[PDB]
């Protein structure tokens, strides 16, 4: 069983998505309501990461490299940040009402996708455009939104995303081919943090 | 995992059963000694006995089958050597 | 006259992967070793 | 020069070499150097600018010739005689504009803009038409890859496409001269690509015919073929029959044109025969 | 097997298997000579010029322009540049042609992607090095041509400055493309993709220009006005200005020479007989000009600029009166102003020996080459041979530091073609490092 | 674009250049807040699923959407209102 | 037998360092594109449909996941958004997408 | 065009025969002998195979790039295929 | 090619030539399938058909064997399955 | 003296870690990490077999020289011995 900071008072510390690192059993991220995310290694915890204040929904953690921690809550803004110093790294402005899922894989190079309260979901190449999808899966004309996205840890291209019907679809998709050089990403990455 | 078929002394429909029953025993068991246990046992009651089994990732053999009820297959990395015998 | 030279005529990918064409056909015939 | 190659005829070569020498030298020695040296040195540095630009857009011309030549199309032949009519118009011109740079060069900036546009836009037109040449290419080598005795809809479709294209073309504003190049051209290519494949047929028609199917019995006891022996034979040579004959009706590229230029294969490998019939003897005797 | 689609394999794997065959080619204190002189498209030719190299310490370029006398009767250009290697057996390794007079011709330093050239009127030209041999006129007896650029004749542009150019230099300061900036619209590393040299050209009028374009991804045909090839174009311009100090009124430049060391610091000479420096990023650091412990002008015409391939960094140059000097980067005045025997005649070819000591060669009017080893003997030259074959176009010093080898290439006006090798002295090395010091140090 | 490099386009000399298009983006914004305004009149009632906005927490009451409704709302306008301020340099644009 | 260890290092490192330094800037051939695989067109759509067919007329999907052993075993599960707290509300579907399974 | 340059190529003083392996060791061209030709065929089908599954088996998202084999006698380059590859071999002296 | 018997269903004596025989075969065969065969021809010739013989480093099976004619064990670290059946 | 042309190679631009292969796959030194350590060892021991087997086969009096992979990831060189092999593994980029 015990993290609370300042206990017995307006100390609740609930949240809605825990995430863990693949680099250590005892790193890990938790999507407080408060907005925050808080860092705990469990109660101990370090950062108190500031540039996302609404109400966490998703949270994932980062593949490898270990800097691309991923929040996303009330604000619709997916920030980005590396524990070591909880900097704001990126914030991707979608104008969208909500986000309900986020799509990582650390078998492919740093690429990302995720799931918005809109019915699209969006795929981003980091090394082409930041705010810009690169591929976007639609919905039928009046389909309400999506509200969950997931991918097979088994790659196999199996994506499954669950419409506002009982129904789950899989897509077969193809973009996210591997290559030599994308690492570059994560040099560009770690040097916007340092300034 | 995908199925591929090198040799084959056996009808179409048997083929496919041993594939789809060795794909099961596959999705159930992680021990290859216990998917060629299914796997057998299965082929004994359908086909009457007296079936043998060997399922792994590195081996050579020679064996001797009956007509007919003998396949050798991969599922993805695995190989799977099924026939009759006795 | 047949004029298997074509001269007034041009072509590049054609005319390359038709004397490929050639060979490998010419020397599937023959190994089919027909006895017709 | 009526052999593609422009070249820029400088009239005063000395004159400029004079003078670019005189002032560098009078400087250098420290001397005086009198007021009319120095006003037609500038100019003669004007000339000298002028005359290098004239040489590059000769020579983008000129390029833009080594390029085009090698297909010799009627189209892009055309346009170049009408840029060839922009240089000759303004030849005459000079009567009055052989000393444009003499005295304000501007105007010569703008002439030579001009021609060097009218060239680019010949070049762009050309690449166009490189690009319509690889894209019929690209067809006619699907073409000769495809299965006489299977797939007679890919050479319907495929002749379709080339015509559909080549009209497409037209469409956009080219004369006669141009498709009718082209169409004689390809009409040859598309021959090389039927009579492989009609050669591959003639070799291989005791293997590639679909199936029969025949019941032997006893009829009044008496072993026999149902249907008769005689029957599948006639069906049989039918089937080879109709093959040959293909090579009779081939709506090539250029229809309006002759025929022949494809039928004239019948007898070019009427040697064929040969192999086919001696085949077509032995598989009857594999049935006897 | 029968398909295109598969024959694009064998393509591929000849492609791989030539290039290793070329690859496996590339093997091994009087006058002893060699002479590699066939004449397979050369038989009318003129020798022009002589250019060494430097990724390949045993390559050399060698320009030729061809008499109104035509050896084939084909349409035959009459200016091509000549690329061979010393080491390798008799025969030419390739050829590149051009359209006007080339001049100003230099390499690629880090390695043999491009060939740079300036034309005579004030053009510039590259050709593709790194390019496989197809679609490109050939001959029996085989021998195949090559001929790719996209010159700056085509697209109009003011970096021509419709100027004569004089020289040219591979300016290796790219230290660019430190990261993509993280909003993509303002992402400046992007255009500095596979760049990784500028090119130089100075003109008559004393106008620098540096630019460079590289590019791999592409296809036969391109929508933007280029050649039928693959290949980058020249949509980057500098320009930067000289001549201030120096400027009827109107001077002109007539050589400029680049510091290995800092290939931002340059100088550039005139015919009033100075020389200025001056760099690229800071142009305040030392804007001083080079002069003798001479009064009045003095306008010696200097035509060779060279600098000393060693660690201090001295420029030298020769001038028309048969001078040199050692304008050492951190003086205004020349530490050895020595009047070169024969000084009769002029200067027409400087270089530094690629050997440990800081031998100098000379070369004048006469055919008669002048050396100086000025860690073991005075200002004198310590070495001369002239030849019976005079009238000598150019040399250049070959050789590399380790296997090492020592050669010197030369041309007659005859167009016959020489070399030889002299290795004995490439280096004590022991003796060298001692005097090089003492010579420093005094 | 401006955002990430505001502190140089405050000063005299870009700011200048860019005039036109600090206008153009002052005009996209009032558009922005048109739209917004909008949405917000045609929902505040909060009657409809849509106007509310289904939340996890919808479990207690209403109140929850309308929370995070309008403070979606009220971050998106001012956010906007000081990047004009910023950028415009108090020009009639961001007066209006 | 450290010297006897050391004397084969000596050998080859006399071939190593002059072979490699050689090779790895030997800026040899560069032209290799094989991909060992058909290219794939634009990305597909509705590769599979599975659910509860009576259920999901109502319910809508609101987790899921795949068997990271059985790659063929995609799992949703759908529910409704009110009532959660009292009724059992749904079902757990999982479909193989395996041999057979056309349905 | 392939053909030419095989026999430019065969030209070479260094190299000593080309075999152009097609069907998992059936060649079809070759400038060797029929024993040669057959075995060349097969060994370097089987060594390719082994080299790439090295490189999967060091690193699961990569593949073979190239293979060179060389010994006293001579020495063998084959390319990565995806339906089939060449043999080349040459003597290194 | 160190022998260690890890189950037996056959006489001390056939355990013996079932060592001797994947013992020499292993010396002789390079490859697995080779020495199978070798292995499984002895027994046939000595002990009447009809054996069959598995060799490798990672399988599992499940077989019926003929009583008293079954023997699994390694050398080193290859396993053989050995027995008749038919 | 060996440890320092050890260091000396790994000090190269190009290379990437050594590994010193002895028992038959089990190295003694190393200057990379125990995971690739003992990878690089294991996978390249096989390899070699199969390359030495390989010569052998093509023509039965001659053994290895040297063998050579290239990979999309990295470049691994190996040479072979009286006793044991070196790998070498350098990145081409």
């Amino acid at each position: 069983t015990k993290l609370k900071k300042h206990p017995r008072g307006e100390t609740e510390v609930g949240a809605t998505a825990v995430a863990f690192s693949s680099f250590d059993p005892r790193l890990f991220i938790l999507g407080t309501e408060g907005g925050f995310p808080l860092k705990c290694s469990l109660a101990p915890a370090q950062f108190t990461f500031s540039p996302h204040g609404g109400p966490i929904y998703s949270v994932s953690c980062s593949p490898f490299h270990r800097n691309l921690f991923l929040s996303a809550g009330t604000d619709g803004h997916v920030h980005l940040y590396s524990m070591l110093q909880a900097p704001p790294l990126t914030s991707l402005q979608l104008s969208l009402k909500y986000l309900f899922a986020v799509r990582w894989s650390p078998v492919r190079p740093l690429v990302f996708a995720a799931a918005s309260g809109k019915g699209d979901v969006q795929l981003f190449d980091l090394q082409k455009s930041s705010q810009k999808p690169t591929v976007l899966i639609k919905q039928t004309q009046d389909e309400s939104p999506v509200y969950c996205l997931e991918f097979n840890s088994q790659q196999t291209q199996l994506l499954a995303a669950g419409d506002a019907q009982g129904t789950v679809k899989v897509w077969q998709l193809s973009t996210e081919f591997t290559e030599q050089g994308p690492r570059e990403a994560e040099d560009l990455d770690c040097l916007a943090a340092e300034v | 995992r995908k199925a591929v078929i090198k040799n084959a002394d056996m009808s179409e429909e048997m083929q496919q059963d041993s594939v789809e029953c060795a794909t099961q025993a596959l999705e159930k068991y992680n021990i290859e000694k216990d998917i060629a246990a299914h796997i057998k046992k299965e082929f004994d009651k359908k086909y009457n006995p007296t079936w043998h089994c060997i399922v792994g990732r590195n081996f050579g053999s020679y064996v001797t089958h009956e007509t007919k009820h003998f396949i050798y297959f991969y599922l993805g990395q695995v190989a799977i050597l099924l026939f009759k015998s006795g | 006259i047949k004029d298997p030279a074509r001269d007034p005529q041009y072509a590049e990918n054609e005319v390359d992967e038709m004397r490929i064409q050639k060979d490998l056909e010419l020397e599937q015939y023959k190994r089919s070793s027909s006895k017709s | 020069l009526d052999s593609n190659d422009g070249l820029l005829k400088v009239h005063y070569s000395d004159r400029l070499v004079i003078l670019l020498r005189e002032v560098r030298q009078l400087s250098a020695l420290g001397f005086v150097i009198p007021a009319k040296i120095q006003q037609v040195a500038n100019i003669a540095q004007k000339f000298c600018k002028q005359a290098i630009i004239l040489k590059q857009v000769a020579h983008f011309y000129n390029s833009i010739d080594q390029q085009m030549i090698q297909s010799q199309r009627p189209m892009m032949l055309q346009s170049a005689l009408a840029f060839e009519q922009i240089i000759k118009n303004s030849k005459a011109g000079s009567g009055g504009k052989s000393q444009i740079t003499w005295d304000n060069p501007k105007e010569l900036e703008g002439y030579i803009q001009k021609l060097q546009n009218a060239a680019e836009r010949l070049a762009t037109e050309n690449r166009k038409l490189r690009k319509w040449h690889t894209t019929f290419c690209e067809k006619v080598v699907v073409l000769m890859n495809i299965d006489l005795l299977r797939q007679q809809q890919r050479w319907k479709d495929g002749l379709q496409e080339l015509r559909t294209g080549l009209a497409t073309v037209e469409a956009q504003g080219f004369q006669a001269s141009d498709m009718h190049a082209w169409k004689q051209h390809w009409n040859h290519q598309l021959y090389k690509a039927l009579e492989h494949q009609y050669q591959m047929g003639l070799e291989a028609l005791n293997e590639n015919l679909p199936e029969i199917n025949i019941d032997l019995t006893y009829k009044q006891g008496r072993l026999q073929f149902r249907p008769p022996f005689e029957e599948i034979r006639a069906k049989y040579y039918r089937e080879m029959k109709r093959f040959i004959g293909i090579p009779n009706q081939f709506k090539g590229v250029g229809e309006a044109g002759d025929e022949s230029i494809f039928s004239i294969m019948i007898d070019r490998n009427a040697s064929g025969f040969l192999t086919i019939f001696s085949k077509a003897e032995d598989l009857f005797r594999r049935l006897s | 097997i029968d398909t295109p689609r598969l024959c694009s394999f064998l393509r591929a794997a000849c492609q791989v298997m030539a290039v290793l065959l070329e690859e496996d080619r590339l093997a091994a204190s009087d006058s002893s000579s060699q002479l590699n002189t066939s004449l397979p498209f050369l038989q009318n030719r003129k020798v022009s010029s002589l250019h060494t190299s430097r990724v390949q310490r045993q390559m050399v370029v060698s320009v030729h322009d061809l008499p109104e006398k035509s050896f084939v009767p084909l349409l035959d250009s009459k200016y091509v540049l000549c690329v061979w290697d010393i080491w390798q057996p008799s025969g030419p390794q390739k050829v590149l042609i051009c359209e006007s007079q080339v001049t100003c011709c230099c390499l690629s330093p880090l390695k043999a992607f491009l060939l740079f050239a300036g034309t005579a009127h004030g053009s510039v030209v590259v050709w593709d090095l790194r390019e496989d041999s197809r679609l490109h006129y050939s001959v029996t007896l085989f021998w195949t041509f090559r001929t790719a650029t996209f010159s700056t004749d085509g697209i109009l542009t003011s970096v021509n400055h419709r100027s004569p150019l004089q020289a040219v230099e591979p300016i290796s300061t790219s230290v660019h493309k430190k990261q993509s900036f993280v909003l993509s619209p303002f992402s400046t590393q992007e255009e500095m993709s596979g760049l990784s040299f500028h090119i130089a050209s100075l003109d008559e009028s004393g106008v620098l220009n540096v630019w460079v374009v590289v590019e791999l991804p592409k296809a036969d045909i391109a929508g933007s006005i280029s050649d039928l090839g693959l290949m980058p174009g020249g949509r980057v311009k500098l320009v930067h200005s000289a001549l201030i100090q120096l400027g009827w009124g109107t001077t002109q430049t007539l050589n400029v020479k680049f510091l290995p060391s800092d290939p931002n610091h340059f100088i550039i000479g005139t015919d009033m007989g100075l020389i200025s420096h001056g760099t690229r990023q800071d142009l305040r650091v030392a804007p001083k000009l080079f002069k003798p412990q001479q009064h009045g002008i003095r306008p010696v015409k200097v035509n060779v600029i060279d600098f000393s391939p060693f660690g201090e960094p001295i420029f030298l140059a020769g001038c028309s009166d048969g001078s040199i000097r050692l304008h050492q980067l951190s003086s205004a005045f020349p530490l050895l102003q020595w009047d070169s025997s024969t000084d009769s005649h002029a200067v027409t070819g400087l270089q530094w020996s690629p050997t440990r000591p800081a031998v100098f060669l000379v070369q004048d009017d006469t055919s008669n080459i002048y050396i100086w080893d000025l860690l073991q003997s005075d200002l004198g030259p310590v070495a001369k041979q002239q030849v019976s074959p005079n009238r000598l176009v150019a040399m250049a010093a070959v050789g590399e530091p380790e296997g090492s080898f020592l050669a010197l290439v030369l041309a007659r006006a005859s167009g016959s073609i020489d070399i030889q090798h002299l290795k004995r002295r490439w280096a004590a090395p022991e003796v060298d490092e001692c005097n090089r010091l003492r010579l420093l140090l005094q | 674009a401006f955002l990430k490099y505001k502190e140089l386009v405050k000063r005299p000399t870009i700011s200048k250049e860019l005039m036109l298009e600090r206008e153009t983006l002052l005009a996209r914004l009032v558009d922005s807040i048109k739209d917004f305004r909008l949405d917000f009149e045609n929902r505040c009632r909060g009657i409809p699923g849509d106007a509310s906005g289904p939340l996890s927490g919808k479990n207690l009451s209403e109140v929850v959407n309308s929370i995070v409704w309008v403070r979606q709302l009220e971050l998106k306008v001012d956010d906007t209102i000081k990047i004009a301020e910023a950028l415009l340099s108090d020009l009639p644009g961001f007066r209006c | 037998d450290i010297p006897r260890l050391a004397a084969f290092l000596r050998r080859v490192e006399a071939m190593v360092i002059r072979e490699l330094n050689k090779n790895w800037q030997s800026h040899a051939f560069d032209g290799f594109e094989v991909n060992w695989t058909e290219q794939q067109q634009m990305v597909s759509c509705l590769y599979t449909l599975g659910y509860p067919p009576a259920q999901a007329q109502g319910l809508h999907v609101t987790s899921i996941s795949w068997n990271s052993t059985g790659s063929v075993v995609a799992c949703a599960y759908g529910r409704l958004d009110h009532g959660d707290w009292s009724t059992l509300k749904s079902f757990v579907c999982a479909w193989n997408l395996d041999r057979r399974d056309l349905r | 065009e392939v053909e030419e340059t095989l026999k430019r190529l065969q030209s070479q003083k260094g190299v000593q025969g080309i075999i152009v392996v097609n069907t998992e060791g059936i060649p079809i061209k070759s400038t060797m002998d029929n024993p040669t030709t057959t075995q060349y065929a097969s060994l370097m089908h089987s060594f390719i195979l082994k080299a790439r599954s090295t490189v999967r088996d060091i690193d699961p998202q990569n593949d073979l790039t190239f293979l060179r084999i060389r010994s006293k006698k001579n020495e063998i380059m084959v390319a990565p295929d995806k339906d089939y590859f060449l043999i080349v071999i040459q003597n290194p002296t």
